[PDB]
RNA sequence: AACGAGACUCUGGCAUGCUAACUAGUUACGCGACCCCCGAGCGGUCGGCGUCCCCCAACUUCUUAGAGGGACAAGUGGCGU
């Protein structure tokens, strides 16, 4: 039977951990966004003692740090927090190589390309973004856009024709032609504002939750909807496996995975129990990352923790 | 001190609470940019004071309604509930029975069928 | 329902984030020069002092002043019909 451990948790921030991201590169390597402006590169000493030493903090930004993600290579990343600024580091010194001006609103989500040559950012402004990785601005969706706050935006993983994919809180899932950069189709229903988005390995399924509490499975070629599993609480963010057909999906106080194979919850991953004496008795979970390995899960929560949790046999 | 809100923050934020019920969430970074789309405040103070408001009425909403909203999820539970239940029947056992004086009446209007009776100690309180 | 209170305006505290500056500067070395060995050394090369002189050097940390941000009894524990 396989089934998830707390293995270690990591220490560092003072805010909320808002993102997780890994690359597939560097196995010894993580980055994490806080929500106290900075976002620590991790030193993943695997001891069990402790489990890992922040490495580097990368500085500087005015605001609420909510997306990040690690290049192809390992070198750079790409960032995107709460005064409309993008910034490109440096995974070796910091020195943010080139920030990408241009928004009225705070930066919501950020996606990297496949060969990491187009950029693409979505916002408050109910606006797209595409960028050259130079700093400049390449195209921008305008309108027929969604019609409230774009909550998250990512690129297919396919070299078949390219497809890029956005949710926002106009309870709508619109995907876009890379090349054109106009509507495909549409994906209605969701009632409730959209939290997340995501695209299998395979490129060939978008999982989107949101304040439904269900998380919808529509496919990326048939131009259908697959099925809905309702997740309970709430979805804040959904992630597919690299080397299962699983979904993980971060709940309120809780991480449900689910064996796609029969639709059926594999776990319910809860911390520890204390009689919390009032109120909302849990901190409730925002993020959470695969390993390129497949082996172990980091999930980023709202007290300042990020917890490991290890597949074991 | 103070820390006392005034009726115009009040009032404010049972309007926005009443007409946006399902935007707004349980942390305050997110509802003061929330009510700064929705409405026009004319100042930061201000928007920072009912953002703060909105946020304390939410923690309530979600445990026994509160006497001054009226939210769509929260009426459903009490129309659902005065139309009828399975907890509560018919009269709860049809063969309800009397005392004397009321058989006594009874009779002075024609009844005859199914009671009992009892008698009492003779007068209150032996 | 109206006035007054509060809200409001100026001000003090924070931004290594933005905007941009020989009528403000920093650092760098181009420097060049003075001086002392005060260090290894020779005294030179390396350094140490400079409101001494230059840059069509790179930048805005200190100075200036604009735009935004940021605090809300928001988080946690008690006391509260
Ligand atoms: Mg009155
Ligand atoms: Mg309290």
């Amino acid at each position: 039977t396989e089934q998830m451990t707390l293995r270690g948790t990591l220490k560092g921030h003072n805010g909320w951990v808002t993102q997780i991201a890994t690359t597939p590169q560097f196995p010894d390597m993580i980055l994490s966004a806080s929500r106290d402006k900075t976002i620590i590169m991790w030193k993943l000493t695997r001891d069990e003692t402790n489990y890992g030493i922040p490495q580097r903090a990368l500085r500087g930004h005015s605001h609420f740090v909510s997306d990040v993600v690690i290049s192809s290579d390992g070198q750079f990343a790409l960032s995107g927090s709460w005064d409309g600024t993008l910034r490109l580091w440096d995974l070796t010194t910091g020195t943010t190589t080139r920030r990408f001006v241009g928004h009225t609103k705070d930066v919501l989500s950020v996606a990297f390309s496949s060969d990491n040559r187009q950029i693409v950012s979505g916002s408050r402004d109910k606006t797209i973004k595409l960028w050259n990785t130079l700093g400049v601005c390449k195209y921008t969706v305008q309108d027929e856009s969604h019609s409230e706050w774009v909550s998250c935006v990512r690129f297919s993983p396919n070299s078949s024709n390219p497809i890029i994919v956005s949710c926002g809180w106009d309870k709508l899932v619109k995907v876009w032609n890379l090349a054109n950069c106009k509507l495909k189709t549409n994906h209605i229903g969701h009632t409730g504002y959209l939290n997340t988005v995501t695209v299998s390995p395979d490129g060939s399924l978008c999982a989107s939750g949101g304040k439904d509490g269900q998380a919808m499975l529509w496919d990326l070629n048939e131009g259908k909807h697959l099925y809905t599993l309702d997740g309970g609480d709430i979805i804040n963010a959904l992630c597919f496996s690299p080397n299962r057909y699983w979904l993980c999906a971060a709940t309120g106080p809780s991480i449900k995975i689910w064996d796609l194979e029969g639709k059926i919850i594999v776990d319910e991953l809860k911390q520890e129990v204390i009689s919390t004496s009032s109120k909302a008795e849990p901190p409730q979970c925002t993020s959470l990352a695969w390993s390129a390995d497949g082996q172990t899960l980091f999930a980023g929560y709202t007290d300042n923790l990020v917890r490991v949790w290890q597949v074991t046999i | 001190m103070g820390r006392v809100r005034t009726k115009t923050v009040k009032k404010a934020a049972r309007v926005i609470i009443e007409k946006y019920y399902t935007r707004l969430g349980n942390d305050f970074h997110t509802n003061k940019r929330v009510c700064e789309e929705i409405a026009i405040i004319p100042s930061k103070k201000l928007r920072n004071k009912i953002a703060g408001y909105v946020t304390h009425l939410m923690k309530r909403i979600q445990r026994g309604p509160v006497r001054g909203i009226s939210i769509k999820l929260q009426e459903e539970e009490r129309e659902r509930r005065d139309n009828y239940v399975p907890e509560v029947s018919a009269l709860d056992q049809e063969i309800i029975e009397v005392d004397p004086d009321t058989k006594e009446m009874l009779k002075l209007l024609d009844f005859g069928s199914l009671s009992n009776l009892q008698v009492t100690q003779p007068t209150v309180g032996m």
